[PDB]
DNA sequence: GCCGCCCTGGAGAATCCCGGTGCCGAGGCCGCTCAATTGGTCGTAGACAGCTCTAGCAACCGCTTAAACGCACGTACGCGCTGTCCCCCGCGTTTTAACCGCCAAGGGGATTACTTCCTAGTCTCCAGGCACGTGTCAGATATATACATCC
């Protein structure tokens, strides 16, 4: 059966154990426990959908197909979280 | 079949569902146009001495050419992008030994450079065409090679009424450039060259889109004119004709003995 | 007499330094060019004054009463120590896919310019909805009076 789906549903697991443990290391952890991976890209996948729907809703307001950087701004913008160095 | 779940909708709409080892292979030839084509040129080149390469510019369908010669039965070997070099060589020189059992050779188009030697091989079968001629030009050269002890054959598969007519269009305009420019500056014909420039760029302005699978063939400027004509081909074959009693003897009997050693 | 071995001098080649000349980053200069400036006019936003009525404020009173406070006791819990085991970390090895560089055509979207027309601003007039006050009315509540009854 060398047929099978296009479409991928394991991406979250694009974020793997060690991108997790550098983020950790910026963070100022030093010991991580392993079921803190699981919760670490829930909590991601969590985000990133509440920043992708608003800044899905700004680009059909606009009857747009294209998400730009600019509806990403405004929709980090409008739930409190302000990003420089995209708006200009 | 290239669509995700499609094909579930024909097996459940046309063998019911039941996927019992024989009515997959009726979905995988009857699914597409191309196939019940592809199904009697292999059929008729297996009844005759020769072998088979298969282009395309798809993997996936190459996926789908795999699993249609496993479920068929026939001993196939395949390249593309994905298969590392050590492991093409392995297959290229398992194809090209004289004792092969293999029959049929599946390429993704752009794969393998100009150092495949294809020698073995006589029928090329162009699947998918490729915008750029000479990537097509390469793949029927792979066994079009100094040397060739057979007369090579080329079946170009085409999808009538379809987005692959323009396809062959540009194709056919790109050829048409390159024997203008290229072919006519190679390394009283100048009073004439005033004509056949015009020839050739009336055929360049005309749409080529207004005993047949026969391996055999029985003034430079009407060799051109060959293959650009267009064979249309009719199959009006029905759903129960596929597989005969001697196909289907040899799948039943081999899925009642796989029942009895399990595994 | 003839042949082989040790010691010392001057000429040929490699390297450092300096001068002439060509290339990358940045700044002065020039040209377009559109938005800031200047000048004039006018309407109105807001400052100012005035009167009326209500809330706040400083400092005191008096009374009540419930909250705050102090103290004694007791015991529950924070914390420290020890064991243990398990799970995460460090490292070596193998795989694998990210990354970069490539087609191949086509659509999406950002601009520039232009046309058109629908819709929202503006103005005038008017009327009814909202805010406030009041007469009236039916449901809820408390007691007046008469009848059956236990001791």
């Amino acid at each position: 059966a060398k047929r099978h789906r296009k479409v991928l549903r394991d991406n979250i697991q694009g974020i793997t154990k060690p991108a997790i443990r550098r983020l950790a290391r910026r963070g100022g952890v030093k010991r991580i426990s392993g079921l803190i991976y699981e919760e670490t890209r829930g909590v991601l996948k969590v985000f990133l959908e509440n920043v992708i729907r608003d800044a899905v809703t700004y680009t059909e307001h606009a009857k747009r197909k294209t998400v730009t950087a600019m509806d990403v701004v405004y929709a980090l913008k409008r739930q409190g979280r302000t990003l420089y160095g995209f708006g200009g | 079949y290239l669509f995700d779940n499609a094909e579930e909708r024909v097996l459940q709409k046309f063998g019911d569902g039941k996927m019992t080892r024989e009515n997959v292979l009726r979905g995988l030839i009857m699914s597409s146009g191309k196939m019940v084509l592809l199904d009697q040129l292999l059929t008729r080149l297996k009844k005759d001495g020769h072998r088979v390469l298969i282009f395309s510019q798809m993997v996936r369908m190459l996926d789908i050419l795999g699993d249609y010669l496993s479920i068929k039965g026939i001993n196939f070997q395949r390249l593309d992008g994905t298969v590392p070099s050590a492991q093409r060589r392995i297959s290229i020189d398992h194809f090209n030994s004289p004792d092969s059992n293999d029959f049929v050779f599946l390429l993704s188009t752009r794969a393998g450079g100009l150092g495949i030697n294809l020698m073995t091989a006589d029928t090329v079968v162009i699947f998918d065409s490729d915008w750029n001629p000479q990537a097509d030009l390469q793949a029927m050269a792979r066994a079009h090679r100094i040397g060739q002890k057979n007369h090579v054959m080329v079946y170009r598969l085409v999808s009538k009424d379809t987005v692959e007519e323009e396809v062959l269009e540009r194709a056919r305009k790109k050829m048409i450039l390159e024997y203008a420019i290229i072919s006519l500056g190679v390394t009283k014909k100048n009073e004439p060259n005033a004509g056949e420039l015009s020839a050739i760029l009336k055929f360049g302005a005309g749409n080529m889109f207004t005993d047949v699978l026969n391996h055999a063939e029985d003034l430079g400027g009407e060799e051109f004119l060959k293959q650009f004509e267009v064979t249309d081909y009719k199959a009006d074959i029905d759903w129960d004709d596929i597989i005969p009693e001697e196909e289907l003897k040899k799948l039943q009997d081999e899925e009642q003995k796989r029942k009895d050693e399990e595994y």
